[PDB]
């Protein structure tokens, strides 16, 4: 299936991804794209932040779902 | 001094105006240091819970935020066992339009609505998103232990 | 820097409702230096201008004092 991820910019990428894929396996297309490592990596769906374990299915990200991307930080 | 006439102006709001669900004033004749009290909000697991805070404002007050933290003890993601909060408005969100009275209503804010994304006890954080119920168990046993 | 403040913020005498400065609290009275920002909102120009010697941004509903659209 077929997603986009945004950066603050606006800035728009595409990925292929499955529904039981984790957000882990999602960061790391990140890097592989952008050269961004997955350490400094935070997702937002719907105003949830997405955690490293958990698979797109269990967050019902579908197709053509847009994620934001922003940074992760240390906290808090 | 100029943060004095600021801080006696405020005083003077609370007077004309009192607010429900909160009470704040000095502690004894030193105007820079203030005490107050926030009601545990009724959605919350700290319901019927009232708890006690100590404000320090700084010398150039309003253009820098005044200190505060809780001298009651709370489960929350974003309160330690100091007292210390994590609340935007109190650092870098802090703007000289705000008041202690809107201080108070955003930690109140802050009660009801946690931030575990940006937790300063992360072990709280951790059980508010996996296990709800647990947390919500466990911070309504601590409003009844310290803050009644 | 203060002329960055000049260049984007219009200073002026106050002619008179009655209008509060949100940083002090006093109310603005006839003849004070006072200052509106692009969010049209008006402080007291010696209130304000602490403030945008830190930020630039509105104390009150944070516009930054270099926006345009
Ligand atoms: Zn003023
Ligand atoms: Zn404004």
């Amino acid at each position: 299936m077929q997603i986009f991820v945004k950066t603050l910019t606006g800035k728009t990428i595409t990925l292929e991804v499955e529904p039981s894929d984790t957000i882990e396996n999602v960061k790391a297309k990140i890097q592989d794209k952008e050269g961004i490592p997955p350490d400094q990596q935070r997702l937002i769906f719907a105003g949830k932040q997405l955690e490293d374990g958990r698979t797109l299915s269990d967050y019902n990200i579908q197709k053509e779902s847009t994620l934001h991307l922003v940074l992760r930080l240390r906290g808090g | 001094s100029m943060a004095l006439k600021r801080i006696h102006k405020e005083l003077n709001d609370l007077a004309r105006d009192p607010p429900a669900q909160s009470s704040a004033g000095p502690v004894g004749d030193d105007m820079f240091h203030w005490q107050a009290t926030i009601m545990g909000p009724n959605d919350s697991p700290y319901q019927g819970g009232v708890f006690f805070l100590t404000i320090h404002f700084p010398t150039d007050y309003p253009f820098k935020p005044p200190k505060v933290a809780f001298t009651t003890r709370i489960y929350h993601p974003n309160i330690n066992s100091n007292g210390s909060i994590k609340l935007d408005i109190l650092r870098s969100q802090w703007s000289p339009a705000l008041t202690i009275s809107k201080v108070l209503l955003s930690i109140s804010s802050l009660l009801s609505d946690p931030n575990p994304d940006d937790p300063l006890v992360p072990e709280i954080a951790r059980i508010y998103k996996t296990d709800r119920e647990k947390y919500n168990r466990i911070a309504r046993e601590w409003t009844q232990k310290y803050a009644m | 820097v203060q002329n960055t403040i000049e260049r984007f913020t219009f200073p002026h005498k106050y002619k008179k409702t009655d209008e509060k400065c949100t940083i002090c609290l006093s109310m603005l009275e006839d003849g004070e230096d006072v200052r509106r920002l692009p969010c049209m909102h008006l402080f007291h120009q010696l209130c304000v201008d602490q403030w945008l010697a830190m930020s630039k941004k509105c104390p009150i509903c944070r516009v930054d004092i270099e926006t345009q659209l």
